Protein backbone atom coordinates (compact mmCIF):
# COMPACT_ATOMS: atom_id res chain seq x y z
CA UNK A 1 0.00 0.00 0.00
CA UNK A 2 1.85 3.31 -1.09
CA UNK A 3 0.92 6.75 0.43
CA UNK A 4 -0.88 7.79 -2.12
CA UNK A 5 -3.31 4.88 -1.40
CA UNK A 6 -2.94 5.34 2.12
CA UNK A 7 -4.20 8.91 1.75
CA UNK A 8 -6.76 8.00 -0.78
CA UNK A 9 -8.28 4.99 1.96
CA UNK A 10 -8.52 7.66 4.58
CA UNK A 11 -10.07 10.78 2.53
CA UNK A 12 -12.71 7.61 1.68
CA UNK A 13 -13.08 6.41 5.04
CA UNK A 14 -13.61 10.86 6.45
CA UNK A 15 -16.99 10.06 8.63
CA UNK A 16 -19.83 12.34 7.21
CA UNK A 17 -21.10 15.21 9.06
CA UNK A 18 -22.91 14.41 12.35
CA UNK A 19 -26.04 16.85 12.14
CA UNK A 20 -27.49 18.36 15.20
CA UNK A 21 -29.28 21.44 15.91
CA UNK A 22 -28.71 24.61 18.11
CA UNK A 23 -31.57 24.84 20.79
CA UNK A 24 -34.22 27.08 20.25
CA UNK A 25 -33.50 29.49 22.86
CA UNK A 26 -29.78 31.07 23.93
CA UNK A 27 -28.09 27.99 25.33
CA UNK A 28 -27.79 27.34 29.20
CA UNK A 29 -25.31 25.39 30.85
CA UNK A 30 -27.60 22.40 30.53
CA UNK A 31 -28.74 22.68 27.16
CA UNK A 32 -25.00 23.44 25.47
CA UNK A 33 -23.52 20.49 27.69
CA UNK A 34 -26.70 18.66 26.31
CA UNK A 35 -25.83 19.76 22.64
CA UNK A 36 -22.11 18.74 23.20
CA UNK A 37 -22.39 15.47 24.59
CA UNK A 38 -25.24 14.17 22.37
CA UNK A 39 -22.85 15.46 19.14
CA UNK A 40 -20.07 13.35 20.65
CA UNK A 41 -21.88 10.18 21.22
CA UNK A 42 -23.44 10.18 17.66
CA UNK A 43 -19.39 11.04 16.23
CA UNK A 44 -17.93 8.28 18.63
CA UNK A 45 -20.46 5.76 16.94
CA UNK A 46 -18.67 6.90 12.98
CA UNK A 47 -15.04 7.28 14.73
CA UNK A 48 -15.58 3.23 15.41
CA UNK A 49 -16.28 3.11 11.87
CA UNK A 50 -13.98 5.25 10.46
CA UNK A 51 -11.12 3.62 12.75
CA UNK A 52 -12.04 0.07 11.38
CA UNK A 53 -11.05 1.48 7.76
CA UNK A 54 -7.34 2.51 8.71
CA UNK A 55 -5.22 0.28 7.35
CA UNK A 56 -4.32 -2.25 9.27
CA UNK A 57 -6.55 -1.18 12.25
CA UNK A 58 -8.86 -4.50 12.29
CA UNK A 59 -5.36 -6.62 11.85
CA UNK A 60 -4.12 -5.35 15.73
CA UNK A 61 -5.81 -7.25 18.79
CA UNK A 62 -8.94 -6.65 19.78
CA UNK A 63 -7.97 -5.10 23.01
CA UNK A 64 -4.92 -3.17 20.75
CA UNK A 65 -8.23 -1.58 19.47
CA UNK A 66 -9.50 -0.15 22.70
CA UNK A 67 -7.18 0.37 24.22
CA UNK A 68 -6.25 3.06 20.83
CA UNK A 69 -9.76 4.30 20.90
CA UNK A 70 -10.38 4.68 24.87
CA UNK A 71 -6.99 6.59 25.19
CA UNK A 72 -7.33 9.07 22.06
CA UNK A 73 -11.21 9.57 21.03
CA UNK A 74 -11.94 12.76 22.45
CA UNK A 75 -8.37 13.73 20.87
CA UNK A 76 -9.83 12.62 17.68
CA UNK A 77 -13.35 14.32 18.47
CA UNK A 78 -10.95 17.91 18.63
CA UNK A 79 -8.78 17.57 16.37
CA UNK A 80 -12.33 17.08 13.74
CA UNK A 81 -13.33 20.18 15.57
CA UNK A 82 -10.55 22.49 14.57
CA UNK A 83 -10.31 21.32 11.53
CA UNK A 84 -13.77 22.33 10.82
CA UNK A 85 -13.37 25.70 12.33
CA UNK A 86 -10.19 26.07 10.14
CA UNK A 87 -11.58 28.79 8.01
CA UNK A 88 -13.54 30.55 10.99
CA UNK A 89 -11.82 32.71 13.57
CA UNK A 90 -12.93 32.99 16.83
CA UNK A 91 -15.75 30.43 15.89
CA UNK A 92 -15.92 26.79 17.01
CA UNK A 93 -17.86 24.66 14.20
CA UNK A 94 -19.16 21.76 16.44
CA UNK A 95 -21.74 20.66 13.71
CA UNK A 96 -23.54 22.73 10.63
CA UNK A 97 -25.77 24.00 13.06
CA UNK A 98 -23.86 23.69 15.77
CA UNK A 99 -21.42 26.66 15.50
CA UNK A 100 -20.51 28.39 18.98
CA UNK A 101 -18.99 31.90 19.41
CA UNK A 102 -16.39 32.09 21.80
CA UNK A 103 -18.48 33.78 24.01
CA UNK A 104 -21.23 31.50 24.67
CA UNK A 105 -18.93 29.75 26.37
CA UNK A 106 -19.87 31.72 29.49
CA UNK A 107 -22.89 29.45 30.35
CA UNK A 108 -21.11 26.52 30.99
CA UNK A 109 -18.49 26.35 34.18
CA UNK A 110 -15.42 26.06 33.30
CA UNK A 111 -15.34 25.70 29.23
CA UNK A 112 -14.41 28.99 27.91
CA UNK A 113 -10.73 27.81 29.21
CA UNK A 114 -11.13 24.98 26.44
CA UNK A 115 -12.61 26.73 24.51
CA UNK A 116 -9.99 29.41 24.60
CA UNK A 117 -6.85 26.75 23.65
CA UNK A 118 -9.12 24.78 21.13
CA UNK A 119 -9.32 28.62 19.10
CA UNK A 120 -5.58 29.08 19.53
CA UNK A 121 -4.72 25.54 18.30
CA UNK A 122 -7.17 26.03 15.29
CA UNK A 123 -5.73 29.80 14.45
CA UNK A 124 -2.06 27.75 14.57
CA UNK A 125 -3.17 25.31 12.07
CA UNK A 126 -4.61 28.10 9.84
CA UNK A 127 -1.37 30.05 10.71
CA UNK A 128 0.38 27.32 8.83
CA UNK A 129 -2.05 26.73 6.25
CA UNK A 130 -2.75 22.64 7.32
CA UNK A 131 -3.97 21.13 3.89
CA UNK A 132 -6.71 18.45 3.93
CA UNK A 133 -4.42 15.68 3.17
CA UNK A 134 -2.04 16.59 5.97
CA UNK A 135 -4.98 16.58 8.38
CA UNK A 136 -6.61 12.44 7.15
CA UNK A 137 -2.88 12.08 8.07
CA UNK A 138 -2.29 13.51 11.87
CA UNK A 139 -5.92 12.23 12.92
CA UNK A 140 -5.09 9.00 11.71
CA UNK A 141 -1.60 9.12 13.57
CA UNK A 142 -3.21 10.63 16.59
CA UNK A 143 -5.34 7.25 16.64
CA UNK A 144 -2.40 5.10 15.63
CA UNK A 145 0.25 7.25 18.68
CA UNK A 146 -2.06 6.75 21.36
CA UNK A 147 -0.30 3.81 22.69
CA UNK A 148 -1.01 5.49 26.28
CA UNK A 149 3.51 -9.25 17.55
CA UNK A 150 0.29 -7.28 17.78
CA UNK A 151 2.88 -4.10 19.75
CA UNK A 152 5.34 -4.30 16.61
CA UNK A 153 2.21 -4.40 14.09
CA UNK A 154 1.45 -0.89 15.52
CA UNK A 155 4.38 0.79 15.35
CA UNK A 156 4.37 -0.61 11.61
CA UNK A 157 1.08 1.02 11.11
CA UNK A 158 2.09 4.48 12.57
CA UNK A 159 5.24 4.49 10.27
CA UNK A 160 3.06 3.80 7.07
CA UNK A 161 0.94 6.98 8.06
CA UNK A 162 3.62 8.46 8.83
CA UNK A 163 4.96 8.08 5.14
CA UNK A 164 2.21 9.23 3.73
CA UNK A 165 2.26 12.65 5.61
CA UNK A 166 6.13 12.98 4.31
CA UNK A 167 4.59 12.30 0.71
CA UNK A 168 1.70 14.37 1.20
CA UNK A 169 4.40 17.38 2.24
CA UNK A 170 6.36 16.76 -0.53
CA UNK A 171 3.77 17.18 -3.18
CA UNK A 172 3.52 20.98 -1.84
CA UNK A 173 7.11 21.12 -3.70
CA UNK A 174 8.56 23.15 -1.22
CA UNK A 175 12.77 22.93 -0.01
CA UNK A 176 13.20 19.42 1.23
CA UNK A 177 14.61 21.39 4.50
CA UNK A 178 11.26 23.43 4.55
CA UNK A 179 9.52 19.90 3.99
CA UNK A 180 11.08 19.08 7.87
CA UNK A 181 10.31 21.75 9.29
CA UNK A 182 6.66 21.47 8.21
CA UNK A 183 6.15 18.24 9.43
CA UNK A 184 7.85 19.23 13.25
CA UNK A 185 5.73 22.25 13.39
CA UNK A 186 2.51 20.00 12.62
CA UNK A 187 3.54 17.14 14.75
CA UNK A 188 4.36 19.75 17.48
CA UNK A 189 0.31 20.56 17.81
CA UNK A 190 -0.41 16.91 18.58
CA UNK A 191 0.90 17.75 22.51
CA UNK A 192 -1.77 20.99 22.30
CA UNK A 193 -4.35 18.51 21.08
CA UNK A 194 -3.29 16.20 23.86
CA UNK A 195 -3.40 18.60 26.21
CA UNK A 196 -6.86 20.44 25.38
CA UNK A 197 -8.71 16.34 25.48
CA UNK A 198 -7.00 16.10 28.76
CA UNK A 199 -8.98 19.19 30.23
CA UNK A 200 -11.84 18.25 27.94
CA UNK A 201 -12.82 14.81 29.21
CA UNK A 202 -11.72 16.01 32.78
CA UNK A 203 -14.28 18.73 31.74
CA UNK A 204 -16.90 16.80 31.15
CA UNK A 205 -16.41 14.34 33.99
CA UNK A 206 -16.58 17.27 36.01
CA UNK A 207 -20.47 18.13 34.42
CA UNK A 208 -21.43 14.12 34.89
CA UNK A 209 -20.88 14.33 38.50
CA UNK A 210 -22.06 17.32 39.02
CA UNK A 211 -25.18 16.03 37.26
CA UNK A 212 -24.83 19.21 34.87
CA UNK A 213 -25.77 16.91 32.46
CA UNK A 214 -26.55 12.80 32.17
CA UNK A 215 -23.46 10.81 30.51
CA UNK A 216 -24.43 7.47 29.81
CA UNK A 217 -23.75 4.33 27.94
CA UNK A 218 -20.76 4.55 24.65
CA UNK A 219 -19.84 8.37 25.87
CA UNK A 220 -19.50 7.29 29.60
CA UNK A 221 -18.15 3.71 28.55
CA UNK A 222 -15.20 5.98 26.93
CA UNK A 223 -15.08 8.45 29.26
CA UNK A 224 -14.09 5.77 32.22
CA UNK A 225 -11.83 3.88 29.92
CA UNK B 1 -20.87 -0.86 23.29
CA UNK B 2 -17.40 0.09 22.63
CA UNK B 3 -16.66 -3.71 21.94
CA UNK B 4 -19.89 -4.24 19.92
CA UNK B 5 -19.82 -1.31 17.96
CA UNK B 6 -16.22 -2.63 17.17
CA UNK B 7 -16.95 -6.26 16.59
CA UNK B 8 -20.52 -6.68 15.91
CA UNK B 9 -20.90 -3.91 13.21
CA UNK C 1 23.98 31.47 15.54
CA UNK C 2 24.43 27.67 13.32
CA UNK C 3 22.00 24.88 14.65
CA UNK C 4 25.22 22.88 16.01
CA UNK C 5 26.00 26.30 17.63
CA UNK C 6 22.38 26.53 19.33
CA UNK C 7 23.28 22.74 20.55
CA UNK C 8 26.35 23.35 22.10
CA UNK C 9 24.75 26.01 23.79
CA UNK C 10 22.25 23.79 25.36
CA UNK C 11 24.97 21.36 26.09
CA UNK C 12 26.29 23.82 28.37
CA UNK C 13 22.95 24.87 29.83
CA UNK C 14 22.79 20.68 30.76
CA UNK C 15 21.99 21.08 34.89
CA UNK C 16 24.27 19.15 37.04
CA UNK C 17 23.37 16.12 38.64
CA UNK C 18 21.87 15.61 41.05
CA UNK C 19 21.63 13.38 44.34
CA UNK C 20 19.37 12.94 47.11
CA UNK C 21 21.91 12.31 49.57
CA UNK C 22 20.28 8.98 50.93
CA UNK C 23 21.84 6.07 52.40
CA UNK C 24 20.97 2.48 50.66
CA UNK C 25 18.24 0.84 52.02
CA UNK C 26 14.68 -0.29 50.68
CA UNK C 27 11.38 1.67 49.86
CA UNK C 28 8.30 2.44 51.65
CA UNK C 29 5.57 4.73 50.64
CA UNK C 30 6.76 7.59 52.87
CA UNK C 31 10.11 7.33 52.20
CA UNK C 32 9.83 7.25 48.16
CA UNK C 33 7.39 9.73 47.79
CA UNK C 34 9.49 11.63 50.23
CA UNK C 35 12.63 11.28 48.37
CA UNK C 36 10.69 11.91 44.96
CA UNK C 37 9.59 15.17 45.63
CA UNK C 38 12.68 16.32 47.51
CA UNK C 39 14.24 14.92 44.17
CA UNK C 40 12.02 17.31 41.98
CA UNK C 41 12.51 20.08 44.13
CA UNK C 42 16.33 20.33 43.37
CA UNK C 43 16.10 19.75 40.02
CA UNK C 44 13.11 22.49 39.80
CA UNK C 45 15.95 24.90 41.03
CA UNK C 46 17.96 23.57 38.55
CA UNK C 47 15.84 23.60 36.02
CA UNK C 48 15.29 27.82 36.33
CA UNK C 49 19.27 27.97 35.47
CA UNK C 50 18.83 25.99 32.27
CA UNK C 51 15.90 27.56 31.13
CA UNK C 52 17.60 31.08 31.12
CA UNK C 53 20.77 29.48 29.63
CA UNK C 54 19.05 29.18 26.36
CA UNK C 55 19.52 31.87 24.18
CA UNK C 56 16.16 34.31 24.07
CA UNK C 57 14.36 32.73 26.73
CA UNK C 58 15.38 35.92 29.51
CA UNK C 59 14.40 37.90 26.83
CA UNK C 60 10.89 36.75 26.75
CA UNK C 61 8.50 38.54 29.12
CA UNK C 62 8.54 37.79 32.47
CA UNK C 63 4.86 36.33 32.40
CA UNK C 64 5.97 34.06 29.27
CA UNK C 65 8.87 32.95 31.10
CA UNK C 66 6.83 31.89 34.37
CA UNK C 67 4.06 30.34 32.18
CA UNK C 68 6.54 28.62 29.97
CA UNK C 69 8.26 26.88 33.20
CA UNK C 70 4.59 26.16 35.04
CA UNK C 71 3.34 23.92 32.48
CA UNK C 72 6.14 22.15 31.92
CA UNK C 73 8.43 21.04 34.64
CA UNK C 74 7.15 17.71 35.41
CA UNK C 75 7.48 16.73 31.21
CA UNK C 76 10.82 18.24 31.54
CA UNK C 77 11.61 16.49 34.84
CA UNK C 78 10.38 13.32 32.96
CA UNK C 79 12.25 13.43 29.74
CA UNK C 80 15.29 13.77 31.81
CA UNK C 81 14.25 10.86 33.65
CA UNK C 82 13.65 8.81 30.83
CA UNK C 83 17.18 9.86 29.09
CA UNK C 84 18.96 8.46 32.42
CA UNK C 85 16.71 5.53 32.47
CA UNK C 86 17.91 4.63 28.68
CA UNK C 87 20.78 2.41 29.37
CA UNK C 88 19.08 0.44 32.39
CA UNK C 89 16.56 -1.08 31.35
CA UNK C 90 13.63 -2.32 33.44
CA UNK C 91 14.96 0.77 35.41
CA UNK C 92 13.98 4.10 36.56
CA UNK C 93 17.20 6.33 36.99
CA UNK C 94 15.75 9.29 38.80
CA UNK C 95 19.11 9.77 40.52
CA UNK C 96 22.30 7.82 40.98
CA UNK C 97 21.11 7.23 45.00
CA UNK C 98 17.33 6.84 43.75
CA UNK C 99 17.32 4.24 41.66
CA UNK C 100 13.72 2.37 41.55
CA UNK C 101 12.39 -0.84 40.15
CA UNK C 102 9.22 -1.26 38.66
CA UNK C 103 7.92 -4.18 41.51
CA UNK C 104 8.95 -1.28 43.82
CA UNK C 105 6.07 1.22 42.81
CA UNK C 106 4.05 -1.46 44.26
CA UNK C 107 4.52 0.14 47.36
CA UNK C 108 2.89 3.26 46.42
CA UNK C 109 -0.92 3.09 44.95
CA UNK C 110 -1.54 4.30 42.05
CA UNK C 111 2.83 4.99 40.85
CA UNK C 112 3.07 1.56 39.79
CA UNK C 113 0.59 2.78 36.48
CA UNK C 114 2.77 5.89 35.77
CA UNK C 115 6.23 3.83 36.16
CA UNK C 116 4.69 1.57 33.15
CA UNK C 117 4.61 4.53 31.40
CA UNK C 118 7.98 5.83 31.74
CA UNK C 119 8.99 2.42 31.13
CA UNK C 120 7.40 2.32 28.52
CA UNK C 121 8.20 5.43 26.69
CA UNK C 122 12.03 4.50 27.80
CA UNK C 123 12.03 1.73 26.08
CA UNK C 124 11.15 3.40 23.01
CA UNK C 125 13.90 5.82 22.97
CA UNK C 126 16.07 3.39 23.60
CA UNK C 127 14.94 1.27 20.78
CA UNK C 128 15.28 4.34 18.47
CA UNK C 129 18.82 4.71 19.55
CA UNK C 130 17.95 8.21 21.18
CA UNK C 131 21.21 10.71 20.58
CA UNK C 132 22.30 13.00 23.40
CA UNK C 133 21.96 16.13 21.00
CA UNK C 134 18.92 15.15 20.03
CA UNK C 135 17.93 14.40 23.50
CA UNK C 136 18.95 18.29 24.27
CA UNK C 137 17.03 19.76 21.49
CA UNK C 138 13.27 17.33 22.21
CA UNK C 139 14.09 18.53 26.21
CA UNK C 140 14.33 22.37 24.92
CA UNK C 141 11.64 21.86 22.55
CA UNK C 142 9.51 20.68 25.47
CA UNK C 143 9.83 24.20 26.91
CA UNK C 144 9.10 26.30 24.55
CA UNK C 145 6.22 24.60 23.09
CA UNK C 146 4.15 23.79 26.16
CA UNK C 147 2.31 27.53 25.72
CA UNK C 148 -1.18 27.21 25.34
CA UNK C 149 6.82 41.18 20.56
CA UNK C 150 7.65 38.34 23.28
CA UNK C 151 5.58 35.81 21.27
CA UNK C 152 6.79 36.04 18.02
CA UNK C 153 10.42 36.14 19.91
CA UNK C 154 9.24 32.79 21.31
CA UNK C 155 7.80 31.58 17.75
CA UNK C 156 11.24 32.02 16.83
CA UNK C 157 13.02 30.04 19.43
CA UNK C 158 11.30 27.26 18.93
CA UNK C 159 12.02 27.41 15.70
CA UNK C 160 15.82 27.49 16.00
CA UNK C 161 15.48 24.63 18.32
CA UNK C 162 13.14 22.57 16.10
CA UNK C 163 16.18 23.45 13.09
CA UNK C 164 18.71 22.01 15.55
CA UNK C 165 16.93 18.29 15.83
CA UNK C 166 16.81 18.49 12.15
CA UNK C 167 20.36 19.00 12.05
CA UNK C 168 21.00 16.57 14.16
CA UNK C 169 19.60 13.77 12.83
CA UNK C 170 20.74 14.79 9.03
CA UNK C 171 24.15 14.56 10.86
CA UNK C 172 23.64 11.45 11.87
CA UNK C 173 23.55 10.50 7.56
CA UNK C 174 20.73 8.32 7.47
CA UNK C 175 18.91 7.97 4.31
CA UNK C 176 16.82 11.16 3.74
CA UNK C 177 12.85 9.07 4.08
CA UNK C 178 14.60 7.66 7.23
CA UNK C 179 15.41 11.13 8.58
CA UNK C 180 11.93 12.18 8.20
CA UNK C 181 10.71 9.12 9.52
CA UNK C 182 13.15 9.63 12.41
CA UNK C 183 12.19 13.03 13.11
CA UNK C 184 8.20 12.21 13.16
CA UNK C 185 8.89 9.26 15.25
CA UNK C 186 10.84 11.38 18.15
CA UNK C 187 8.09 13.87 18.15
CA UNK C 188 5.04 11.27 18.33
CA UNK C 189 6.76 10.33 21.49
CA UNK C 190 6.49 13.69 23.24
CA UNK C 191 2.83 13.24 23.54
CA UNK C 192 3.47 10.75 25.67
CA UNK C 193 5.67 12.05 27.90
CA UNK C 194 2.90 14.56 27.90
CA UNK C 195 1.11 12.12 29.06
CA UNK C 196 2.69 10.01 31.99
CA UNK C 197 3.05 14.17 32.88
CA UNK C 198 -0.54 15.21 33.18
CA UNK C 199 -0.41 11.54 35.16
CA UNK C 200 2.56 12.46 37.35
CA UNK C 201 1.10 15.71 38.50
CA UNK C 202 -2.66 14.43 39.38
CA UNK C 203 -0.92 11.88 41.31
CA UNK C 204 1.42 14.37 42.92
CA UNK C 205 -1.00 16.48 43.56
CA UNK C 206 -3.66 13.98 44.99
CA UNK C 207 -0.25 12.96 47.52
CA UNK C 208 -0.09 16.95 48.06
CA UNK C 209 -3.70 17.29 49.33
CA UNK C 210 -3.11 14.01 51.95
CA UNK C 211 0.04 16.05 53.50
CA UNK C 212 1.75 12.53 52.81
CA UNK C 213 4.80 14.49 51.27
CA UNK C 214 6.60 16.94 53.14
CA UNK C 215 6.14 20.71 52.35
CA UNK C 216 8.99 21.94 49.44
CA UNK C 217 8.64 25.56 48.66
CA UNK C 218 9.72 25.78 44.87
CA UNK C 219 7.87 22.27 44.21
CA UNK C 220 4.48 23.38 46.03
CA UNK C 221 4.22 26.45 43.85
CA UNK C 222 4.94 24.96 40.61
CA UNK C 223 2.27 22.29 41.77
CA UNK C 224 -0.28 25.04 42.91
CA UNK C 225 0.25 27.13 39.62
CA UNK D 1 10.16 31.96 44.17
CA UNK D 2 9.74 31.10 40.85
CA UNK D 3 9.95 34.29 40.17
CA UNK D 4 13.11 35.62 42.03
CA UNK D 5 15.07 32.66 40.69
CA UNK D 6 13.92 34.05 37.00
CA UNK D 7 15.64 37.53 38.21
CA UNK D 8 18.80 36.46 40.30
CA UNK D 9 21.81 33.80 39.08
N1 LIG E 1 -14.55 22.38 25.12
C1 LIG E 1 -15.15 21.47 25.50
C2 LIG E 1 -15.92 20.33 25.92
C3 LIG E 1 -16.26 20.16 27.30
C4 LIG E 1 -17.02 19.02 27.68
O1 LIG E 1 -17.36 18.83 29.01
C5 LIG E 1 -17.45 18.05 26.71
C6 LIG E 1 -17.10 18.23 25.33
C7 LIG E 1 -17.36 17.49 24.16
C8 LIG E 1 -16.72 18.26 23.16
C9 LIG E 1 -16.68 17.93 21.71
C10 LIG E 1 -17.78 17.26 21.07
C11 LIG E 1 -17.72 16.96 19.68
C12 LIG E 1 -16.55 17.34 18.93
O2 LIG E 1 -16.50 17.06 17.58
C13 LIG E 1 -15.45 18.01 19.55
C14 LIG E 1 -15.51 18.30 20.95
O3 LIG E 1 -16.11 19.37 23.62
C15 LIG E 1 -16.32 19.40 24.96
N1 LIG F 1 5.87 8.60 38.37
C1 LIG F 1 5.77 9.40 39.20
C2 LIG F 1 5.70 10.40 40.22
C3 LIG F 1 4.59 10.44 41.10
C4 LIG F 1 4.55 11.45 42.11
O1 LIG F 1 3.48 11.50 42.97
C5 LIG F 1 5.61 12.42 42.24
C6 LIG F 1 6.73 12.37 41.34
C7 LIG F 1 7.91 13.15 41.19
C8 LIG F 1 8.54 12.52 40.10
C9 LIG F 1 9.86 12.90 39.48
C10 LIG F 1 10.92 13.48 40.26
C11 LIG F 1 12.16 13.81 39.63
C12 LIG F 1 12.32 13.55 38.22
O2 LIG F 1 13.51 13.86 37.60
C13 LIG F 1 11.27 12.97 37.44
C14 LIG F 1 10.04 12.65 38.08
O3 LIG F 1 7.87 11.47 39.59
C15 LIG F 1 6.74 11.34 40.32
Amino acid sequence: LSPEQLVLTLLEAEPPHVLISRPSAPFTEASMMMSLTKLADKELVHMISWAKKIPGFVELSLFDQVRLLESCWMEVLMMGLMWRSIDHPGKLIFAPDLVLDRDEGKCVEGILEIFDMLLATTSRFRELKLQHKEYLCVKAMILLNSSMDSSRKLAHLLNAVTDALVWVIAKSGISSQQQSMRLANLLMLLSHVRHASNKGMEHLLNMKCKNVVPVYDLLLEMLNA
Amino acid sequence: KLVQLLTTT
